[PDB]
């Protein structure tokens, strides 16, 4: 039947968040709290349009907002964050429990400088 | 003699597993959930005789999702033409298809 | 269908052919019958996995259980027959005719 | 007396100790001096595959931090 | 003791799942962009390969419906290198 | 066998059939068939005999092969359709395989061979159960899939069943084997109209069940398994053999007995579908069934064979067992032709 | 190793020919153990870890071990291999030849059709691109038997219990 | 490097079995007021080497095997399965990490049973088959109870992953939670390996090398089963930075359990087949079923359902 | 009376089924094993033969 | 590939040892024991098979009991608990039947 | 009375079975008579295996939390206390 409509490569090129999984997991809780609105909007789009070719722009905003989130960390809490993710990186399962001391350090600075409050359980 | 005691007593004993579009544990979607949903919704109460012809398109697409026979045929044709071109030296697989260019995250 | 599905279905066909064409021992026929059950298990498992029929991943297990039950039955019949005759030869089952 | 058995038990103990130590050391040596990551579920493997792409050397052990961004 | 320990483990599991949920939208965005990129590359190279082929509508949907259909492994990594295909198919299963 | 255990096994057979007739999922239907087989083998071997063991083994082998083919067909239909409901099968090859399996379970020729042997091996009670209750589940499955049933294959199997049943019955002398071959022929009659009208199959099935119940119960009451052993019955209880004569004539289908109803309605439905050659051949071949029924009636009651001296002692004693259903079954299997318009109730 | 699944399926067919040739029971039982192990490998390759270990633990571990138990206690046979007397040897060779013809008609000719349509493309294509997250689809669905499939549990359990009863009644003499 | 890991798992286990022979000899002797091998090498350290060299030089006699083919496969299967069962075991990090390692172990033990059947059947010896079938019967009963106990104890682990057992027993050893199951499990392990009192003294047709390999496989299975018991019940502390601590503690636990295996061997008279099965069918099995009920109900009634992941 | 109503030459020799569904016991070979307690056996102390 | 490698290495190692134990040690010449396997000629007791069929059925029921650890994560805890207890009760009932009736003769 | 003697006789002769019946019986009665069973259900539901798909705000959903972490929405404080 019809020709599959596919977006051009140019319109799907976005600056990628080139961090490791351990780095993402260390800042995962804060990332969700800070970037909640853009992430939730994109999820709603993909869960209503049900087509990746309709929510490409929303995906871009998520990446851009994610980059801004890490940009603030670098300019305010660079050293404590490095300690946190490095500890998580070592653990094969990337367990949070093994790095609770480092987490407290990163949470404390981020609470003081950036004012971010880590989301609680559930 | 399908004594539909299930519907008479309003008890589900095996209807949960009849289709893959039914509720699955932890809301894990089926591979062809959308196609099966479309086919079932099309052929609801219109009768098997009418469903066989009227909802033919839905079932055809559903079967294509289930077995991917036509998709496999198309991909095989593409592969055959590509290999023929390679043998004649009329095609060069691009570096990203060769893996030279790093993938996107 | 993928070639793997073809091979499994062909395996079922071969086992059925062996079962229907007895040679001497009834034990060999039972082996062919159980092989067919194995082939059906593999076929159903692959189909369910590929379709992501999550709620139907329990079908192969139920098939396996009932398969081994009917086998327990076959073996019990085989030993009764062997104890009566002395061997499990299919030719021994000849009292009933037509 | 009874302590004469201890030599043989010690030799067997060293023999049994070799495997676990070898496994741990080889894991760390081949996984960038870190505990070998586990993939019990697809999400964990997806993180590994993403990490492999992020590294740029097709190795998941090397991890890129904030220095890689911007 | 096992009751208390298991309850704490459940709390930690919920925390880990929340971290996964927080990171999921970014991964979904990357996944969709990557899939579409691979599909486009395959489309362009398909045009180049089978342009000579008579009566070949490049990138013609095999389904009648215009609904988005999640691509199969062949539709994404069909013309990729064998090592990449092996990874995308059996990497997780063979990784032990 | 302990009576409680026997009751549990009988209920298990019934529950398997009920599951087959109650389920909407193919897997559950196959499960019901497996339960039927599992609970049927011990019932067949209630009276431990080498012949009983041979019959059980043959029955198990045939039913196991049938179940294997049935599950294979179900799996193929799942592969090509992703459906588990017992509806129109969406793969022709699966349809053919399932038809073969269900016919083997029924005993339709050319899968008839096991039926006479197993029937002869097992007891009269087990024979009754095998030839009446075990016919319900496969017929139910066939009725549910009648739309998808290939008319050509089913008609061929049914016609061959009628022919082979008649021929085999002509040569038999053992009462159980005669009953088995007649059962094959009647199953052919039942399945002939399956592609056309299922309600007629239900009607024929009910009449066949009543007739076979009456015949088997009369045989049990007379405790006879051969033509001569039944011939001796006239000296002791003439009523039983005369009622047997009536039931045999009904089984032949001679009007105005009940046996005419199923044949009459079947011919009606087949002629409505523009099929004239097939029903004509069916009746002309059922004449053979009538022939062996008439031979049995001759030996039993229409004529009197010599008896033995020991019969005098048996004259003094009276049968203690009382089969409550037998009178009603005899009446319903002989005088019900004035009640055909009740066919609508089946619909 | 892109066609590993196809190789396994061919070996599965070969083992099925081996035990379907009805050889000496001991040799056949092996023809089935080998095929069973291969089939488990195929299921694992598709990702059914639990089901793969199911056949290994139950079918191969118990069902075929009790089968071997019987062959050992009731041993009234002259041992022979699959490549023994022509009755078994010819059958094995012919089955292998039929399988090889199917394979050649399947690989050299992409659209092979004997009774069903088959495509010569590697089975890796049929695999679907998807993520289950922190899930084991197979395990979750099978565990749902206790939650969703209560009716299946009831029927299967009753069948098992009545099976024990039936086995005793049959093997009481 | 992975092949190096495989070799560093296989070779040390075989050497450990070889020295376990000497350890058993000496332990039994000193429990009998005797000195085990003490002449062949210092403290008998060269005794296993002497035994191996003598065996691989003794004239191998042929046992008229009905099927050399099968008679040769049985040793291969036993040894290969024994070696494979060590792979999933977490010494803190396992060689091959399986989400269902426990079921893999159970399946491997189940296949091992075939070695017994194949050996006796191919031996062409009435007494051999009888004894083999007795072994089949013994291993038959152990598998049921072993599986039930393993399932029940893993109901608090949260999965079949072997590595998770370390985390579950991080604070308290599992035995303190399931000690009756531990007792039945240990006795079932004794039954599995036919270690006394579940021996059937009086595959003997195997000569020298073949016998030696069967002996090695059996003793490797002994060590592996004791290791499994250790991981299941006697949890060990694991520091992610220094795994050697866990390795040492685990090895010590396994050695203690093997020493208990020998200690039982020279403490109790051998059972009788009827008694062994009237244990593994009429004493253990009902208790295992009841305890399985308890270990299903307990996590739910105490809100202690372990994490799935 | 007979196996079949119209018998053939081969079927003529064939015997009608027994009156009771009980086919006669065939051979009735004893399965009682005759084991020998070989002297080498430990319990025999090397000098004991127990035909059992 | 790792697990396949482990299986291959183990099997090959075992087979190599079997080679060096079946064919290498028999190379050494040890005269010839001209000793024939003097054979001059069946305990198919149910006592063995019964142990086997009952094991098969109990193993089948054990197979149904395997998915229990993952089944504890279901929200419908009451229903799952009831079904698990039902399966265990049926196992106990099967054992009781055999014990009460003429079974467990082993 | 008579039952009490039977239990004593049973434990004297077949203690293993008596224990098995008791443990099995408690493993059935105790679950229903336990308050933590309700909690065990809640914990299983609480565990967020899959993503909480957001819903489009229509302006008439006060209870539904349109924010990262504010009072609206479910609370896991009960588990934290446990």
């Amino acid at each position: 039947p019809g020709i599959v409509e596919l977006p051009t490569l140019e319109d799907l090129k976005v600056q990628e968040v080139k961090v490791s999984s351990s780095v993402l997991k260390a800042a995962a809780h804060h990332y969700g709290a800070q970037c909640d609105k853009p992430n939730k909007e994109f999820m709603l789009c993909r869960w209503e349009e049900k087509d990746p070719r309709r929510c490409l722009e929303e995906g871009k905003l998520v990446n851009q907002c994610a980059l801004d989130f890490f940009r603030q960390i670098k300019r305010h809490c660079a050293e404590p964050f490095t300690e946190y993710w490095t500890c998580i990186d070592y653990s094969g399962l990337q367990l949070f429990r093994h790095c609770r001391k480092q987490q407290a350090k990163f949470d404390e600075c981020v609470l003081d400088k950036l004012g971010w409050v880590r989301p609680d359980l559930g | 003699p399908f004594f539909d005691v299930q519907k008479r007593l309003g008890l589900d004993l095996d209807r949960w597993m009849t289709i893959q579009s039914a509720e699955q544990p932890h809301k894990i979607p089926g591979r062809c959930h959308a196609f099966e949903k479309e086919w079932i919704e099309c052929a609801h109460g219109i009768g098997g005789i009418r469903a066989e012809k009227e909802c033919k398109i839905e079932f055809d697409d559903f079967v294509e999702c289930l077995l991917r026979q036509k998709t496999m045929k198309r991909l095989s044709a593409i592969k055959r033409q590509r290999d023929k071109l390679i043998k004649e030296g009329k095609y060069t697989p691009p570096p990203h298809h060769l893996g030279k260019e790093d993938p996107r995250p | 269908m993928p070639l793997v599905y073809m091979n499994i279905i062909m395996a079922f066909a071969i086992a059925l052919a062996g079962l229907l064409m007895y040679r001497s021992h009834l034990m060999s026929s039972l082996l062919c019958l159980e092989g067919m059950m194995l082939s059906l298990f593999i076929m159903s498992t692959l189909i369910i996995l590929n379709t992501h029929f999550t709620l139907a991943n329990m079908m192969p297990i139920i098939l396996l259980v009932f398969a081994a039950c009917e086998a327990a039955l076959g073996l019990s019949l085989l030993v009764m027959v062997s104890n009566t005759y002395g061997t499990d030869y299919v030719q021994n089952l000849n009292l009933l005719q037509c | 007396m009874w302590f004469e058995i201890l030599p043989g038990i010690a030799v067997m103990a060293a023999c049994l100790f070799i495997p676990g130590m070898a496994t741990a050391h080889i894991h760390k040596f081949t996984n960038g001096g870190k505990e070998k990551r586990v993939a019990h579920f697809s999400y964990q493997w997806n993180l590994m595959e993403r990490d492999r792409c992020i590294s740029g050397v097709n190795r998941y052990h090397v991890t890129k931090g904030l220095e890689n961004i911007d | 003791s096992m009751m208390k320990w298991n309850r704490e483990r459940r709390r930690l599991q919920i925390e880990d799942f929340e971290a996964r949920i927080a990171l999921m939208p970014l991964f979904q965005a990357e996944k969709d962009r990557r899939v579409l990129q691979m599909l486009r590359e395959n489309l362009e190279e398909e045009a180049i390969i089978m342009k000579d082929v008579p009566d070949w509508k490049v990138g013609e949907s095999v389904f009648h419906t215009t609904r988005w259909v999640t691509p199969m492994m062949g539709e994404l990594y069909g013309l990729r290198t064998n090592e990449e295909i092996l990874s995308a198919t059996y990497g997780f299963i063979w990784y032990t | 066998m302990n009576p409680i255990i026997y009751t549990t096994l009988i209920m298990t057979v019934m529950s398997g059939t009920m599951l087959v007739m109650i389920s909407s999922h193919w897997l559950l239907i196959w499960i019901g068939f497996e339960m039927n087989l599992l609970a049927m083998i011990p019932v067949l071997m209630k009276n431990f005999n080498p012949r009983a063991t041979e019959a059980a083994t043959k029955y198990f082998l045939t039913q196991a092969t049938a179940s294997m083919m049935l599950m294979m067909a179900i799996i193929i239909n799942l592969l090509y359709s992703g459906q588990w409901t017992i509806t129109k099968m969406f793969n022709p090859v699966a349809m053919t395989m399932m038809t073969m399996a269900l016919a083997m379970k029924l005993g339709l020729s050319p899968f008839h061979f096991w039926v006479p042997e197993v029937t002869q091996g097992i007891s009269l009670q087990a024979g009754l159960l095998l030839l009446t209750w075990q016919k319900l589940a496969p017929l139910s499955v066939l009725c549910q899939i009648s739309q998808s049933i290939n008319p050509n294959l089913m008609l061929t199997m049914a016609m061959l069943s009628i022919l082979i049943g008649g021929w085999g019955g002509l040569n038999q002398t053992q009462l159980r084997k005669i009953m088995a071959y007649s059962s094959i022929a009647h199953m052919g009659w039942m399945t002939a109209v399956l592609p056309y009208n299922t309600t007629m199959t239900i009607l024929n099935l009910l009449i066949y069940i009543t007739m076979t119940l009456a015949m088997f119960m009369l045989l049990i009451h007379s405790s006879a398994t051969t033509t001569l052993s039944l011939s001796h019955t006239w000296n002791k209880m003439p009523v039983i053999t005369s009622l047997m004569m009536v039931t045999l004539l009904s089984m032949g289908g001679l009007p105005p007995l009940s046996g005419f109803m199923p044949k009459w309605m079947i011919i009606q439905e087949m002629t409505k579908n523009e099929s004239i050659i097939m029903p004509t051949l069916m009746a002309m071949t059922a004449l053979l069934n009538l022939y062996f029924y008439m031979r049995l009636a001759y030996s039993s009651s229409l004529t009197m064979f010599p008896s033995t001296n020991n019969m005098k002692m048996k004259w003094q004693f009276e049968h203690t067992k009382q089969m409550k259903l037998l009178p009603t079954m005899i009446v319903l299997s002989t005088l019900v032709l004035p009640m055909t318009p009740a066919l609508s109730s089946l619909n | 190793t892109m066609y590993i699944a196809f190789i396994l399926s061919t070996i599965f067919v070969i083992g099925f020919v081996g035990f379907s040739s009805k050889p000496s029971p001991i040799y056949g039982g092996l023809g089935l153990i080998v095929s069973g192990g291969v089939g488990c490998g195929i299921v694992l390759n598709f990702g059914g870890s639990f089901l793969g270990l199911m056949v290994f633990l139950i079918y191969l571990g118990g069902m075929l071990v009790v089968f071997g138990y019987t062959t050992a206690m009731a041993t009234e046979m002259y041992p022979e291999v699959w490549v023994s007397n022509k009755t078994v040897f010819g059958a094995f060779v012919s089955g292998l030849m039929m399988e090889f013809c199917m394979v050649y008609y399947a690989l050299k000719e992409e659209e092979v059709e004997i009774i069903f349509k088959f495509n010569g493309l590697g089975d890796w294509v049929i695999y679907d691109t998807g993520d289950s997250g922190f899930f084991s689809e197979e395990a979750m669905g099978i565990a749902a038997l206790y939650s969703y499939g209560t009716w299946l549990v009831i029927v299967t359990g009753w069948s098992l219990l009545i099976g024990v009863v039936v086995i005793m009644e049959i093997t009481r003499g | 490097m992975f092949m190096i890991n495989i070799l560093s798992l296989i070779i040390p286990i075989l050497l450990a079995v070889a020295f376990l022979t000497l350890v058993e000899r000496k332990v039994l002797g000193y429990m009998q007021l005797r000195k085990g091998p003490n002449v062949v090498g210092p403290y008998g350290l060269l005794q296993p080497i002497a035994d191996a060299l003598k065996l691989f030089t003794k004239e191998p006699l042929r046992p008229a095997t009905s099927s050399i083919s099968m008679f040769i496969i049985a040793p291969i299967l036993a040894l290969s399965l024994a070696l494979t069962m060590w792979v999933p075991l977490p010494m803190p990090y396992p060689l091959i990490n399986m989400n269902l390692g426990v079921l893999f172990m159970l399946a491997m033990s189940s296949l091992a049973v075939y070695s017994i059947l194949w050996s006796g059947w191919a031996s062409n010896s009435k007494y051999a088959l009888i004894g083999a079938l007795r072994a089949v019967a013994q291993t038959i009963s152990y598998e049921v109870t072993l599986a039930i106990i393993l399932l029940s104890v893993l109901l608090m682990n949260g999965s079949y992953t072997l590595s998770t057992l370390i985390t579950t027993q991080e604070h308290i050893w599992m035995i303190f939670t399931s000690w009756p199951l531990a007792m039945m499990w240990f006795i079932s392990t004794l039954a599995e390996t036919n270690r006394a009192p579940f021996d059937l003294t009086e595959n003997v047709e195997y000569a020298a090398g073949p016998f030696a390999m069967f002996f090695m496989a059996e003793y490797a299975n002994i060590i592996m089963m004791n290791a499994f018991t250790a991981i299941l019940f006697l949890g060990a502390s694991h520091d992610p930075h220094t795994p050697e601590l866990y390795t040492i503690n685990f090895v010590l636990k396994t050695l203690a359990l093997t020493i208990t295996f020998l200690w039982i061997r020279a403490s109790y008279p051998r059972f009788r087949y009827d008694q062994l099965m009237h244990l593994l069918w009429k004493s253990f099995l009902p208790l295992t079923l009841a305890l399985c009920m308890w270990h299903i109900s307990l996590p739910i009634m105490t809100a202690s359902i372990p994490p799935q992941s | 009376g007979g196996a079949v109503m119209y018998p053939t030459k081969e079927t003529a020799h064939w015997k009608p089924p027994p009156w009771n569904d009980v086919d006669p016991p065939k051979d009735t070979l004893v399965s009682n094993l005759t084991l020998n307690f070989g002297p080498q056996h430990p319990a025999a102390h090397g000098v004991l033969r127990l035909v059992m | 590939m790792n697990i396949m490698l482990t299986l291959l290495t183990n099997v090959t190692l075992a087979s190599l040892l079997v080679l060096i134990a079946f064919w290498l040690p028999q190379l050494n010449a040890y005269s010839e024991k001209t000793s024939p396997y003097e054979c001059g000629f069946l305990p198919f007791s149910m006592k063995f098979f019964l142990v086997a069929i009952t094991f098969l059925l109990f193993d089948l029921e054990i197979a149904l009991l395997l998915p229990l650890p993952w089944a504890s994560q279901t929200n419908n805890l009451k229903t799952m608990l009831t079904m698990a207890l039902f399966l265990l009760i049926l196992l106990a009932a099967s054992l009781a039947y055999e014990w009460t009736q003429k079974g467990l003769e082993w | 009375g008579r039952i009490a003697s039977f239990l004593k006789n049973a434990w004297a002769k077949e203690p293993v079975l008596v224990a098995s019946f008791a443990i099995g019986g408690l493993a059935i009665i105790l679950p229903s008579l336990s308050p933590y069973t309700n909690y065990a259900i809640r914990i299983n539901r609480a565990t967020p295996y899959n993503y909480p798909v957001p819903l489009r705000d229509d302006g008439n959903m006060p209870d539904v939390p349109s924010h990262p972490q504010d009072p609206q929405g479910p609370s896991l404080e009960w588990l934290k206390n446990l």
